[PDB]
């Protein structure tokens, strides 16, 4: 017989510099941080392509009725929450002939089909940009939907997604992805009870997933952390093989999220070392350790100016003093150096006395300070359901090095997870740096050559 | 003064946007009162309505729909507010919110003369602007904007009345709780005695290999049969530690280690483990480095125990329950049980492909909820269960560990009710999402993550 803790769930800053819990409510209330204005949105595709396009714009003009909002909030119209206009003409773009786009789709091999596809895309995305200034800023290209049965099934006949996102890093210019059976969920259907999607039942939620995604990307931030410490890094890491060819070489990168002078957080990805010798060890030898956080110490230095006080290391492996030893010293005395570890691999599960509904999302399971249990899946009354179709599995945060505080570094871990901007739901499985650590080890192990510069978050994913 | 602007419309049926439209205008600073927003009862709606436009109005607002007009509701305010306008001499009193698709215009009424035609049909920022220039046409004597009482509006009326309350509720866990400990550990010195050149899982006993020193808590003349030669081995060699004293970290030395002393005891519980299922004789399935332990067909009463079934039946596939084991002594000496799903093509013989196995424990699994996992683990526990009190394990010919049947029980102090929506909640996430690159793609890639 033990007992547990629960830490009081953190918020979100909004519009008007006010804080809540909700995110779709939130932005449908206030709207986003900023004020941004003149877009003008374009699309790479074709004659249907371009009907497809046009007509689910104005259908997201139109108000948005789900099946029920008390579980997941509808879309009050995209104008009237984001305050941002487009109109059914007025978008510049740059589509491509059928047959251009079309010379060889049943290609298997999705390498050689994608150094096409992806050379496609770009050539007609930054040539647009340099006519008129910042008319063309926010793009939602749409790949055919042949892609989606040639690409991720690997070419299969029924009836990859950061390729064309990392090598446009080296011309600084962002993209919106979509596809038109993601859009088109009336057409492509049979006289069937589900045809092959039919999403009638959840409709509002596809209008959130389309607009604040792709809003973030336009320069503008749609909402951040309200509760974050003045002077706090965080540097993420990725490990994972590369799948180039043999040994591996156990790339690595970095995501670190810190506040600015005011108060607001900045949403930034820097990319450091290259790679390591030998393959099985997810660790980083001395003499690549510095420049890992060297960089970050500059960029710190550069877009904020002081001193740091803490900066929290995030990992998914165990750490090790070989690295420790680098970095201990490029630190300066007067900022802590703590590093952490967070894995899957206990799987401990909760049950309660009876009832279908689960356990909550905050509470944790203190044991010492050196690891904690913290429950992010489970059930919150705003969804009125449960967050995973099981029984949820907490994760497993350690503080392998340092000392910090685990009721703290606790805090950070929950205000981290709600920080996704790829979607809106209200908290995902994952923090942040960890949610979207497999989409940076891919986006990187795309484009490994060309040392990219301390850029922010904005251009990946 | 008069500004209370009001709005009534078919808010049971379609109230999409209502509580969006309210809080917006809140925001820009005005006032309002509805029937589905505040905490009231619609047994006096309308007669509270009528009662608070005698008393303090301004406007009105009225959103046309479908099911805004076969209800005698939409036509009986909107003659209330006719003679409203005629008695307060207002040419623009009631202002109509086109919103619905299929229909452009249904009923012909003289509430005409006093509204516009808008159409709100495309989009809503356009409406929105125009009623804000018909509030600035007659100098409406608009409030501040702020958007704090918005929100503290926001937590009176769209949910947050089912939020986390001060509840306490008892979580029992997967951990088994451990009361009967061995006193010492049998370090025994046999070096020669046992060469090293065999393997120690077909050991009847647990047993760990650590150079010399053989850690186990049975007999040095227990292993007899497996090792005919055991019988000539002297006492005094047999070093004995108490395990207290490693638990508490205070026994430390060159010989043996109190962070290395934790872990051979770990792999021991384990061996004894799998001991204790093979004496139950259940059927064996290796799927990557963790056994999940099943009972298969013929083996139990209806296929089932207690009142529930554990060998159930789906369609022409046999589904099954499985339990897969571990052990940890970290945080307290105690027992990991986990749970797994395993599928049979006629009870006996296992498929070789984990493609449709891990397809159909998605099928079966998007159907099950938390009773279906608790009350089918506590059953399997005690079907396990020895006596009354706590089954035992196997280690040698004296020692008996004796393991908690009931699991760890905690006590959460923050809960929350479920009023009525304990049905609700299961059928509207039945249909998850299967899609492609766009949501979740590499879902089978997480789950055989275990390709080592």
């Amino acid at each position: 017989m033990k007992e547990l803790i629960y830490i009081e769930e953190p918020k979100i800053l909004f519009a008007h510099g006010q804080k809540c819990t909700d995110a779709r409510d939130g932005l449908a209330l206030f709207g986003p941080l900023n004020n941004l204005y003149g877009i003008k949105s374009g699309v790479i595709g074709t004659k249907q392509g371009l009907k497809i396009f046009r007509d689910y714009l104005d259908h997201i003009q139109k108000p948005i009725y789900n099946s029920n909002s008390i579980t997941r909030p509808m879309f009050p119209g995209f104008e009237a929450v984001f305050d941002c206009k487009w109109e059914s003409t007025g978008i510049t773009f740059k589509e491509v002939t059928n047959e251009d786009i079309g010379k060889f789709l049943y290609n298997s091999s999705t390498h050689k089909r994608t150094y096409d596809l992806v050379s496609l895309f770009i050539d007609k995305i930054i040539s647009a940009n340099k006519n008129e200034d910042e008319n063309v800023d926010v793009w939602f290209v749409i790949v055919p939907d042949e892609i989606y049965k040639y690409c991720r099934p690997n070419s299969v006949l029924p009836k990859f997604h950061d390729q064309f996102k990392a090598r446009l890093l080296k011309h600084t210019i962002p993209t919106q992805i979509f596809r038109e059976s993601t859009l088109a969920w009336r057409d492509f259907k049979n006289a069937f009870g589900l045809p092959i999607r039919d999403f009638s039942k959840i409709e509002g939620h596809l209008a959130w997933t389309i607009s604040t995604a792709a809003f973030y990307k336009a320069g503008g931030k749609p909402w951040k952390l309200s509760d974050v410490r003045n002077g706090v890094c965080y540097l993420g890491l990725v490990y994972k093989k590369v799948e180039k060819s043999k040994n591996p070489r156990n790339a690595c990168c970095a995501a670190q999220m810190f506040l600015d002078n005011g108060d607001g957080t900045v949403f930034k990805g820097e990319v450091g070392p290259w790679y390591n010798p030998k393959n099985g060890q997810y660790h980083l030898e001395p003499k690549e350790a510095k420049a890992l956080l060297s960089q970050s110490l500059q960029s710190y230095k550069e877009q904020i100016g002081e001193y740091p006080k803490e900066v929290f290391i995030h990992a998914k492996t165990r750490f090790n003093h070989q690295e420790w030893d680098a970095f201990l010293e490029v630190t300066p005395k007067e900022t802590n150096l703590v590093g952490v570890t967070i894995s899957k691999t206990k799987p401990l599960k909760l049950y309660k006395t009876e009832g279908d509904y689960t356990i909550l999302r905050g509470n944790a399971y203190v044991v010492n300070e050196r690891s904690a249990f913290l429950w992010t899946v489970g059930y919150v009354p705003k969804i009125q359901t449960a967050l995973s179709m099981e029984v949820p599995n907490p994760l497993f945060i350690e503080i392998n090095k340092g000392e910090a505080d685990i009721k703290q570094v606790l805090k950070d871990i929950l205000s981290l997870t709600k920080l996704n901007y790829n979607a809106c739901i209200f908290a995902d499985g994952e923090p942040v740096t960890l949610r979207f650590a497999d989409k940076i080890g891919e986006i990187l192990t795309a484009s490994t050559d060309i040392k990219t510069p301390p850029l922010a978050f904005k251009y990946y994913i | 003064m008069r500004n209370k602007i009001f709005i009534s419309h078919a808010t049971p049926d379609d109230n999409d946007f209502t509580r969006w439209l309210a809080l917006k205008l809140i925001g820009l600073g005005y006032e309002v009162w509805c029937d589905i927003l505040f905490l009231d009862k619609g047994v006096d709606f309308w007669s509270n309505i009528e009662k608070v436009i005698r008393e303090d109005t301004c406007k009105f607002l009225l959103v046309s729909s479908s099911y805004s007009n076969q209800r005698e509701g939409v036509l009986k305010e909107l003659a209330v507010a006719a003679k409203v306008k005629k008695q307060l001499k207002d040419d623009k009193f009631i202002i109509p919110l086109a919103i619905d698709e299929q229909l452009s215009y249904d009923d012909i009424n003289i509430d005409i003369v006093r509204l516009n035609a808008i159409d709100f049909k495309m989009s809503w920022a356009r409406g929105l602007k125009d009623i804000l220039e018909a509030f600035e046409k007659q100098k409406v004597p608009k409030e501040v904007a702020d958007a704090s009482k918005s929100n503290l509006l926001y937590q009176q009326i769209f949910l947050h009345d089912k939020s986390v309350i001060e509840k306490e509720e008892i979580y029992d866990s997967n951990w088994l709780s451990i009361l009967s400990f061995p006193e010492e550990l049998r370090f025994h010195e046999y070096n020669w005695m046992l060469p090293k050149r065999f393997d120690v899982r077909e050991l009847t006993f647990p047993a760990v290999r650590y150079k010399n020193y053989l850690c186990t808590f049975a007999w040095a003349y227990d292993f007899t049969y497996h090792l005919p030669k055991t019988e000539t081995y002297h006492k005094s060699k047999t070093i004995r530690i108490p395990t207290e004293e490693i638990l508490s970290g205070s026994y430390d030395s060159n010989f043996i280690r109190n962070a290395e002393c934790k872990r051979l005891i770990v792999q021991l519980l384990n061996k004894a483990f799998e001991l204790r299922m093979k004496d139950k004789e259940v059927q064996e399935y290796e799927m990557s480095n963790k056994t999940a332990y099943w009972l298969e067909k013929g083996k139990l009463e209806k296929d089932k125990f207690e009142k529930t079934m554990l060998v159930g039946k789906q369609k022409d596939k046999n589904w099954h329950f499985a339990i897969s084991g571990a052990s940890k002594l970290y945080p307290f000496p105690v027992l990991m049980i986990s749970s797994h799903i395993f599928f049979t093509a006629d009870g006996k013989k296992l498929i070789d492909s984990s493609s449709v196995q891990h397809s159909s424990r998605r099928r079966q699994g998007k159907n099950w909820w938390n009773n279906t996992w608790r009350t089918k683990l506590l059953a399997f526990i005690k079907y396990l269960s020895d006596d009354d009190t706590s089954f035992y394990l196997e280690m040698g010919s004296e020692e008996k560990v004796f393991v908690s049947n009931e699991p760890v029980k905690f006590k959460g102090n923050v809960s929350y009710n479920i009023p009525e929506k304990n049905t609700l909640e299961e059928e509207a996430e039945l249909s998850g999402f299967n899609q492609g690159e766009d949501i979740e793609e590499l879902e089978e890639l997480i789950e055989n993550l275990e390709a080592e």
